[PDB]
RNA sequence: GGCCGCUCCAGAAGAGGGCCCCCUUGCCCGUUAUCGGGGGCUAGGCUCGAUGUCGGCC
């Protein structure tokens, strides 16, 4: 019987300077066994806070951990550039080991609409025998939204996949693909595609289609 | 500084096969230590796989790893190994050794003080493929206050990675190139798009660059607006 | 009614075992290894013990 630990929030921004708080919650009682990691993207985790407070040596004092009952926290006192990570509690009171999944430290910014482009299948791919339609959304914070497709007024479920960039180094905002992959066959028995987008910068959702053949 | 570890074996591999990786280290002794593989899945957590104490041989395992996988140490190379054995899909992830201080004054393992840089494992049945290159092409109909948006879309390729630039390098600003999608063909796909001034269009060239090494091939793309 | 027992029956019977919580391991302890103390539960299901509503002897 394992014990488990539960992250919260998935993700959150924050500003240099911001106090930071980043939650944990064991599934049952883990005394006082739980360590934090930081993992910046594309390298290993490391450790910062061990036995809930106790901080790891080279860890700067703005870091700090704390425990109510089974709820673990860890606290940033003054956010720092180099603070944006995703950041991970662990238990270690009882074997197997386990891991929450992790919260994102993010960047907070002004709220930024997307600019929607929705682009038909190419002929070149018709010719191969499918059909992928993709819309973009450029630039937009915060990465909440919700991209709805349409097909001749119906809308799609299970026939779409979406893709996210991380928050750009320059402007801090988020691009998004959803690619609606139908075949030759499907793609030919219909004529209007539809990609609908809300997002808090938009004061109500955009539509962005095309008629297939014009 | 001094403590450092070094996995290696990490690689592509079908569904029953095997790979042995290694995590070699310096800086510390390893019967005085615990050593450790957790994995993370692409675009996941950290999954807990292994552990095991040089010192006195002992090991444990997570359940969906047992009798398939077997951790190891040569103290003499000072070098900790995980052997797995009917690899599958789900195995994979970047693999990354830990390290956990012995201290005989304590009494209990404590946390993983110490990671490796991570070595790449990939399970899958599909084929080296080269990814097929498709225009997203911009129309007449959708500039926004004086943006196109065009693209390339990089489709059915394995495995990863493919690097995409445009104009050779010499186009930067305002590119997206997104993350690769695993589609259920077990086939990756990816779109890069680049917003340009809409009156640029007629008299600029914007072509997307395909890299992907593990098929040696390079892709030159011309995008170009469809008219009427 | 006595004595000797638990082979059988009874649950009237309490330890083992198992779960949870507090104390930053807190008398002493601690397998290259997470303890100890305290608290809250679980009973007739297994082991051991005890008992008689049981068995044997007189
Ligand atoms: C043994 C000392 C302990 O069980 C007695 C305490 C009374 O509580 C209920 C009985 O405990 C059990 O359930 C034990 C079950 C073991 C198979």
């Amino acid at each position: 019987s394992d014990i488990q630990m539960t992250q919260s929030p998935s993700s959150l921004s924050a500003s240099v300077g911001d106090r930071v708080t980043i939650t944990c919650r064991a599934s049952q009682s883990v005394y006082y066994s739980v360590a934090w990691y930081q993992q910046k993207p594309g390298k290993a985790p490391k450790l910062l806070i061990y036995s809930a407070s106790y901080l790891y040596s080279g860890v700067p004092s703005r870091f700090s951990g704390s425990r109510s009952g089974t709820d673990f926290t860890l606290t940033i006192s003054s956010l720092q550039p180099e603070d944006f990570a995703t950041y991970y509690c662990q238990q270690y009171r009882r074997r197997p080991i386990t891991f929450g999944q992790g919260t994102k430290v993010e960047i907070k910014r002004t709220v930024a609409a997307p600019s929607v482009f929705i682009f038909p299948p190419s002929d070149e791919q018709l010719k191969s025998g499918t059909a992928s339609v993709v819309c973009l959304l450029n630039n937009f914070y915060p990465r909440e939204a919700k991209v709805q497709w349409k097909v001749d007024n119906a809308l799609q479920s299970g026939n779409s996949q979406e893709s996210v960039t991380e928050q750009d180094s320059k402007d801090s905002t988020y691009s998004l693909s959803s690619t609606l992959t139908l075949s030759k066959a499907d793609y030919e028995k219909h004529k209007v595609y539809a990609c609908e987008v809300t997002h808090q910068g938009l004061s109500s959702p955009v539509t962005k289609s095309f008629n297939r053949g014009e | 500084s001094e403590v450092q570890l070094v996995e290696s074996g990490g690689g592509l591999v079908q569904p029953g096969g095997s790979l042995r990786l290694s995590c070699a280290a310096s800086g510390f002794s390893l019967s005085s230590s615990s050593m450790h593989w957790v994995r993370q899945a692409p675009g996941k957590g950290l999954e807990w796989v292994a552990s095991i104490s040089p010192y006195s041989g002992s090991t444990s395992y997570a359940d969906s790893v047992k009798g398939r996988f077997t951790i190891s140490a040569d103290t003499s190379k000072n070098t900790a190994y995980l052997q797995m054995n009917s690899l599958r899909a789900e195995d994979t992830a970047v693999y990354y050794c830990a390290r956990t201080k012995y201290h005989y004054k304590n009494y209990y393992w404590w946390a993983l003080d110490y990671w490796g840089q991570g070595t790449l494992v990939t399970v899958s049945s599909a084929s080296t493929k080269g990814p097929s290159v498709f225009p997203l092409a911009p129309s007449s109909k959708s500039t926004s206050g004086g943006t196109a948006a065009l693209g390339c879309l990089v489709k059915d390729y394995f495995p990863e990675p493919v690097t995409v630039s445009w104009n050779s390098g010499a186009l930067t600003s305002g590119v997206h190139t997104f993350p690769a999608v695993l589609q259920s063909s077990g086939l990756y796909s990816l779109s890069s798009v680049v917003t340009v001034p809409s009156s640029s269009l007629g008299t600029q060239t914007y072509i997307c660059n395909v890299n992907h090494k593990p098929s040696n091939t390079k892709v030159d793309k011309k995008v170009e607006p469809k008219s009427c």
